[PDB]
This record gives structure tokens, sequence and C-alpha cells, in this order.
């Protein structure tokens, strides 16, 4: 059975194409010792008292190697508990991966895992085809990294890809910054998780930023409460929606960059005039951090603003969507005319690395 | 050629449901 690989700055998400979910969801964080050899995921946390614990992924692109060797082998023998050299495996990459990198991941596929064969695919791609399309505009955005990717006929147009390192992580880091000036004592990583599920718990986006900071000022409507594990109850209000509306104003951080409403709309603009109704009208949204409610709507107003006054503009959330880069690796894998797509063991021994392009 | 035509049918035809519960 083919396996499949979404490999993301924050969570591996693993498991066999054909099904409707992945079976391994776990910490991309690699361990290793302080003092005087290496943990993986959630024992790596829980030893991480001994170990310096490292993310192998920075913003979707892998960065330290050894350690993603680590990862994969971890997802192989630990997670899945399969042996790789039984199992194509496909795996994902970012947007704007560079050549060098994909390169290096089919050379320790077939080389120190010696799978049979592999593939590799660019993530906000599979969502798309995850929700039944192969031409559309995905926006994803997880742990690391958003991306806005528009993709006609299958292929990712990569001239108009367009990039915003803000995304869960940085989101997160914000909250803890306003809760950290409010009073409260959240300093180190494990700390920072119990900002992690606040924001998950308890954050929107505004249908109207001015509006709902009105309303915030004038009534306890939008409270909600959390208990912290030290027995503290924390109430926010515009906390709640002033975290991810760090996405459309990413000047909330102290970042130039333009909000993911302007990058989707700047990414069409890119594309060629005659495919941007098809774009507008096919507005996908994928990862966790596209989670929050209010999002999708939202964009629907804001690409409405911006785009000329008849223009259909559709925008897709699925409820699944903090899956849906894998679940469309699923898909794909498991279709009869992509078996012949596989770069085989046997062409990767007579070409080298550089098949994979 | 062939092949990407009959892989993009075969994506935008197929039902989610057919994926095995986990
Ligand atoms: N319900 C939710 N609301 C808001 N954020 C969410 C929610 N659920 C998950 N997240 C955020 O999504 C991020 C993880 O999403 P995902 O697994 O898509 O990222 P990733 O693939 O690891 O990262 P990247 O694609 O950037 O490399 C985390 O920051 C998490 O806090
Ligand atoms: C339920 C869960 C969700 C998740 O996405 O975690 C991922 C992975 C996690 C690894 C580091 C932490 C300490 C260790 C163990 C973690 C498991 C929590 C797993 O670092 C994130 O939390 C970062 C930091 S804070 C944030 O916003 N992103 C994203
Ligand atoms: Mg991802």
């Amino acid at each position: 059975t083919a396996l499949v690989c979404d490999n993301g700055s924050g969570l591996v998400k693993a498991g066999f194409a054909g099904d409707d979910a992945p079976r391994a969801v776990f910490p991309s964080i690699v361990g290793r010792p302080r003092h005087q050899d290496s943990y993986v995921g959630d024992e790596a946390q829980s030893k991480r008292g001994i170990l310096t614990l490292k993310y192998p992924i920075e913003h979707g692109i892998i960065t330290n190697w050894d350690d993603m060797e680590k990862i994969w082998h971890h997802t192989f023998y630990n997670e899945l508990r399969v042996a790789p050299e039984e199992h194509p495996t496909l795996l994902t990459e970012a947007p704007l991966n560079p050549k060098a990198n994909r390169e290096k991941m089919t050379q320790i596929m077939f080389e120190t895992f010696n799978v049979p064969a592999m593939y590799v695919a660019i993530q906000a791609v599979l969502s798309l085809y995850a929700s039944g399309r192969t031409t559309g505009i995905v926006l994803d955005s997880g742990d690391g990294v958003t991306h806005n990717v528009p993709i006609y006929e299958g292929y990712a147009l990569p001239h108009a890809i367009m990039r915003l390192d803000l995304a869960g992580r940085d989101l997160t880091d914000y909250l803890m910054k306003i809760l950290t000036e409010r009073g409260y004592s959240f300093v180190t990583t494990a700390e920072r998780e119990i900002v992690r599920d606040i924001k998950e718990k308890l954050c929107y986006v505004a249908l109207d930023f001015e509006n709902e900071m009105a309303t915030a000022a004038s009534s306890s409507s939008l409270e909600k409460s959390y208990e912290l594990p030290d027995g503290q109850v924390i109430t926010i209000g515009n906390e709640r929606f002033r975290c991810p509306e760090t996405l459309f104003q990413p000047s909330f951080i102290g970042m130039e960059s333009a909000g993911i409403h302007e990058t989707t709309y700047n990414s069409i603009m890119k594309c060629d005039i005659d495919i941007r109704k098809d774009l507008y009208a096919n507005n996908v949204m994928s990862g966790g951090t596209t989670m929050y409610p209010g999002i999708a709507d939202r964009m629907q107003k804001e690409i409405t603003a911006l785009a000329p006054s008849t223009m259909k503009i559709k925008i897709i959330a699925p409820p699944e969507r903090k899956y849906s880069v894998w679940i469309g690796g699923s898909i794909l894998a498991s279709l009869s005319t992509f078996q012949q797509m596989w770069i085989t063991k046997q062409e990767y021994d007579e070409a080298g690395p550089s098949i994979v392009h | 050629p062939k092949v990407a035509e009959n892989l993009k049918s075969q994506l935008e035809g197929f039902n989610q449901d057919k994926l095995k519960k986990t």
C-alpha cells in the first residue's frame, strides 16, 4: 500500500493512501541529549528537560536534514509501523521549495530508507485535489508559513505564488504577548502550548474589525473564559479576534507585508487574465490556521471589495481542511492513472536525484 | 499528455466517501 507523508513545520501528518484521514499526526520536533541519542514528537517534549528540541522544518522548508531523517524514521517505524522498502511513498513540499531540497529528499528516501518508489507533490496542489478541483487558488496556512497558490489544469503557477512568513505559531506568539501584557505568565514553550489551545478554542475572525472592537468596548457579549492549568480563570474579549486579525493586518506584529486577502488578490492578478474568473470562483482554504470561525465570510467580503464588481467569488472552506493536504495525497496516490507516475528506485539508480523535477 | 488527461478526470470525479474509515 502506498504511504502519504505531509511534513509540516508544526505537525507531521502521515498514513496510508486510500484512507480518509492520516493515522499518525505528531509534532515535527526532534530532541537530542543536552549533557553527556534522539527522540521525536511527544516523547521529545516529555523529556525536554534533558534534550535540546528543534523543529527541522522552518516556514515549510526542511532546514535540518539529520533531524528530518529522524522524523521520517520515526514516521515509518514508530508511528505507521511499516518497512519503508515495501511501500511507495508520496511526500509533500512547500510551494517554492528549492530544487536542491527536493533532490535531497529524493536521495534520502531512496538511499537511506530504500523506498521502492516515491513522488513529491506541492501541498497546496493536493488541497485543491482534495476539493475535487484541478483549477483554483488555494490559501494554505499552517503553523510556519502561509501561501497563496494559483493552480491551472493541475499545475501550480510558480510566478504567481505569494508567501507570508506569518502563520499559526506567530498568531500564538502574538496572543501570548497580549496575555503577558495583561499580567499572566506565559514564557516557556510548555506554557506557549496553553496559549495555542486558547487560540484554537476561543479565537475567531471578525467580519468587520472596527465594528467588533466597538462591540467589545461597549458590552461583555464577546467575552469567553478559560481555566489555566494553575486554576486561574482568564477572560478574553477583543483578544479573541485581534489575534487572527493579524492575518489581514500583518502590521499587528510589526510586518510590512500585505494581509492574506490582498495576497490572494495580487496572486490572481499575476495570472493570465483569461483564467482569473476560474480562480475567483474557486478559492479553496487549506491548513490549521484557516480553521478560525468567520474566516471564509471575511475573505468573501474582502476579495469582493478588491475584485471587479460583477465577479463571481466563492470561498471553499471544507470541514476537514486541517488535513486537506494529506487527504489530497491519499486520493492521488490511490488512483490507477497515478501508478505510472511514481519515480521508481530503478529510475533513480539510473538517473540520480535530478529525476524528481 | 493522455496520462495527464486521465489523471485529471479521475481527480475531478473522485468521491471522498470511497476512502477507508480509519
Ligand atoms: N481550530 C483552530 N483554530 C485556529 N488555529 C488552528 C486550529 N487548529 C489548528 N490550528 C493551528 O494550525 C497550525 C497547525 O496547522 P497545520 O498542521 O496545517 O500546519 P503545518 O502543516 O504543520 O505547518 P506549515 O504548513 O506551515 O508547514 C497550528 O498553529 C495550530 O495552532
Ligand atoms: C495539539 C498540537 C497541536 C500543534 O499544532 O502543535 C504543533 C507542534 C508543537 C511542538 C512543540 C510543542 C511544545 C510540543 C508538543 C506538542 C504537541 C501539541 C500538538 O508546536 C506547535 O504547538 C507550535 C508552538 S505554539 C504554536 O502555535 N505552534 C505546533
Ligand atoms: Mg502544511
